[PDB]
DNA sequence: TATATCTGACACGTGCCTGGAGACTAGGGAGTAATCCCCTTGGCGGTTAAAACGCGGGGGACAGCGCGTACGTGCGTTTAAGCGGTGCTAGAGCTGTCTACGACCAATTGAGCGGCCTCGGCACCGGGATTCTCAT
DNA sequence: ATGAGAATCCCGGTGCCGAGGCCGCTCAATTGGTCGTAGACAGCTCTAGCACCGCTTAAACGCACGTACGCGCTGTCCCCCGCGTTTTAACCGCCAAGGGGATTACTCCCTAGTCTCCAGGCACGTGTCAGATATA
């Protein structure tokens, strides 16, 4: 009986890639034991929750595949993705709509 | 490599209006083109120095997409979509 | 010394001068 | 027919380029640019297609990004045309000077 | 080779069951499925060596979240971790 | 020969000026390389200010000294 | 006499750019920190080397907003500084 | 236990970091906006300061904690260790 | 019989201790042979430089020592170095005696 | 325990052999030389884990020290690195 | 200010002790050679979208000018900062210890990757009815 | 003010090539054993952090007043915007050519590892000389 480590903690992630990408990454001489479960958890949520914002931006603009604009609008109109995507730019991503209140008619 | 001269002069000015416009800029002076152009050139030459700098350390003739997604992590510029 | 042919100090000469300048 | 007034034009091209997401430099002019820089450092350098369109990528978001700073720093200064010292007061407040 | 691709598609139709996401979108996420891990493993790594320890352990990586995630996506992390480490620990 | 002066600002000067000259010549001759008329220079040499109608020979002159603008317009 | 207004100013410039020290009293600074750090864990204690190691590090902020600022206001054909010019400078700065 | 105690960062104080800053002359409605800055940033420093003693188990915030903290935003310090 | 390999290099810093600090800092797996002496020689012409324009600011203040004002006055004097220390902040550092020319009056 | 302050200042009486530093300065300096050693080393670490080797070398340091440091101070710090590079395999 | 008399941080002796240096040894990282094929470079032409180029004009940049008010300057006063002791601890720091948690090896097997169909979401065209602008 | 008029959003056909769904298949995750040291924990020293009290004085503070300077208004001119015409080179597509990137197999030498030896830097005493001070 396989039973993977992540079906094992209830997880979507590779638990085991997880495992092999922080020793094989000279993080430390040691990895313990739930700290590739950690990071597995941590990033199946925050992909989670860009995926969910992402998602109703492309079903308000009534489409099913998501696409970077998309992305650049979930991302952007939040602000701790904000924070934390601050010094990314994402490629076929645009701009957000914003126009300076002064410049407006008339 | 037969000349190739003056390729600044290929950014024309209705694509700085453009790049202009994306930011959200109704009047435009006349000054600044050759301004975005003088930006635009060093700007380009950081991320060139250090992604041919990142191929001659692999002992390479090309450069590569990763060289230059590396080099623009290095400026605390990263950029994804591109591995 | 050892260390003026081995230093990058060329031009200008920089001035570090600091004066309480009374009155 | 029939004519608009200066700057009706301007508010319709800043909401359609707002909207798009294309890339705005003509390919062939920058993907000149990139191998006369690229002379200055080793000749005879090859690029991956990926690598030009990394470089475009990056470029236009970095002007992007410069014109909406210049934009506040001349309505700021109580504005409406950039000058270039609003250029040159941007990449000086962000540390690019 | 090796991308995050399937395991990001299986959260999507977790989450939103009918959306489908391009190949442009998908390698945008492996991109940041790579920046998020180096992020959190490279500060990890310097609490390790500031507590002169050797391990990275679960709780190593509960502060390595505190640190950089801001506001409520810590709490919320850091809440979720622990769920998958008890429950790995409990089965 | 060859002396320097800072300024207000923080940057430095170079100019060469004979070491015989007045006062009056070197304001002008700073005057030539900023925006600075000498309506307001006030020029410090080492503890003991600058007068017009003084010269270098008096002043301790030699290769590459330093003055200094400072301030006060009474 | 009285000294015309500006020219105490420049003098103050001239005095506290060519000092060093500590430009914020240290013990009203030190229960600033102390009830800051209150909030997040009860009952800490400090190392007074951390505690002047915080007072340099917001000393040297503050001072490169207020060249920041400085330079918004000359900008804006102003000589003094408002609270518009230190928003737009840290809007700028990234903050 | 203290009360309101960014009132210790006074109004003379923030004339003189003005005048270190280069500044001529100074509004008065700046005297509560640095008041915020300064409520800001060393929330964000001493956050972080805490979590980093908190993870070493200890009371005592150190020097080297201050400056692993303003190394992770971005301002090494130099002086501490 | 001793033989240090510092003074094989003819150097300054010490080649060992940079070799311990390459090897136990997680850095990578091997550590080559060449690495710390070639670092070391780095180190040792960065602060080279630096101590040399500090002693010329302290020279040139009339002081025997030098203070981290003179640090300070050495770094940010010059393009390379204010290019490399640009967001390093010094303890009891203070700023280069910097005025805007529109904040002097004229006449 | 541990410093670099004995070669600091051993370079410092080879430079200026008249003046000093206090303590403070040489603190700073102190701090100055960890910072710039774990730049360069941090530097050369992802050199080689992009060009997937695993030996940190000369080439890997030359490489990094000429990503860092701007303008002449690479062509010098390349030139002496070299040149204690030959003369400590000649010993 | 001469002469003399007191001071503190740095420059300079001692021991020590522990981490650096030396010899050897082997095994795996890495250099080097062949090879092979993807991908980049360089052509060619058609077309046409986009750049270039006048041209008028109107709206915004800029300079000047006046007003009043918010801010610099200066003086009394008053409030804490700072220094200088005092002591009293809570914790920082170090040491032994022993255990249980992670590295490592061998065998296996299911997960995930390269590859190959396929159909429908989406791009596009072609109207075709709505909705901001501008001289009235 | 508003009807003409340019955007302009939208409804429906059409085709397409990308997202997604099977299929070998292989290689990395798993399982299940030793083993050996990292660190958890108790315990002890002792040091520096925290409360405290009092004296001094300097820095904050409060207030009065006189401006320089912000801010609004006005005119004016120039220069950038919308628009129509020419013209130009970007782009699309196609088609060789080779070159350098990727792979694989073979060898070798270079760095980890262990052991032993010993001297260089840490720590801590001592002089010493720039700085402060009392009287005449």
């Amino acid at each position: 009986k396989a039973k993977t480590r992540s079906s094992r903690a209830g997880l979507q992630f590779p638990v085991g890639r997880v495992h092999r990408l922080l020793r094989k990454g000279n993080y430390s001489e040691r990895v313990g034991a739930g700290a590739p479960v950690y990071l597995a958890a941590v990033l199946e949520y925050l992909t989670a929750e860009i995926l969910e914002l992402a998602g109703n931006a492309a079903r308000d603009n009534k489409k099913t595949r998501i696409i970077p604009r998309h992305l650049q609008l979930a991302i952007r109109n939040d602000e701790e993705l904000n924070k934390l995507l601050g010094r990314v730019t994402i490629a076929q991503g645009g701009v957000l709509p914003n126009i300076q209140a002064v410049l407006l008619p008339k | 490599r037969k000349v190739l001269r003056d390729n600044i002069q290929g950014i024309t000015k209705p694509a700085i209006r453009r790049l202009a416009r994306r930011g959200g800029v109704k009047r435009i002076s006349g000054l600044i083109y050759e301004e975005t152009r003088g930006v635009l050139k060093v700007f380009l030459e950081n991320v060139i120095r250090d992604a041919v700098t990142y191929t001659e350390h692999a002992k390479r003739k090309t450069v590569t997409a990763m060289d230059v997604v590396y080099a623009l992590k290095r400026q605390g510029r990263t950029l994804y979509g591109f591995g | 010394h050892a260390w003026t042919h081995r230093l990058r100090e060329r031009k200008q000469l920089v001035i570090y001068e600091e004066i309480s300048d009374p009155e | 027919p029939h004519r608009y007034r200066p700057g009706t034009v301007a508010l319709r091209e800043i909401r359609r380029y707002q909207k798009s997401t294309e890339l705005l430099i003509r390919k062939l002019p920058f993907q000149r640019l990139v191998r006369e820089i690229a002379q200055d450092f080793k000749t005879d350098l090859r690029f991956q297609s990926s690598a030009v369109m990394a470089l475009q990528e990056a470029s236009e978001a970095y002007l992007v990004g410069l014109f909406e700073d210049t934009n506040l720093s001349a309505i700021h200064a109580k504005r409406v045309t950039i000058m270039p010292k609003d250029i040159q007061l941007a990449r000086r407040i962000r540390g690019e000077r | 080779k090796e991308s995050y691709s399937v395991y990001v598609y299986k959260v999507l139709k977790q989450v939103h069951p009918d959306t489908g996401i391009s190949s442009k979108a998908m390698g945008i996420m492996n991109s940041f499925v790579n920046d998020i891990f180096e992020r959190i493993a490279g500060e990890a790594s310097r609490l390790a060596h500031y507590n002169k320890r050797s391990t990275i352990t679960s709780r190593e990586i509960q502060t390595a979240v505190r640190l950089l995630l801001p506001g409520e996506l810590a709490k919320h992390a850091v809440s979720e971790g622990t769920k998958a480490v008890t429950k790995y620990t409990s089965a | 020969m060859q002396i320097f002066v800072k300024t207000l600002t923080g940057k430095t000067i170079t100019l060469e000026v004979e070491p015989s000259d007045t006062i009056e010549n070197v304001k002008a001759k700073i005057q030539d390389k900023e925006g600075i008329p000498p309506d307001q220079q006030r020029l410090i040499f080492a503890g003991k200010q600058l007068e017009d109608g003084r010269t270098l020979s008096d002043y301790n002159i030699q290769k590459e000294s330093t003055l200094h603008l400072v301030l006060r317009l009474r």
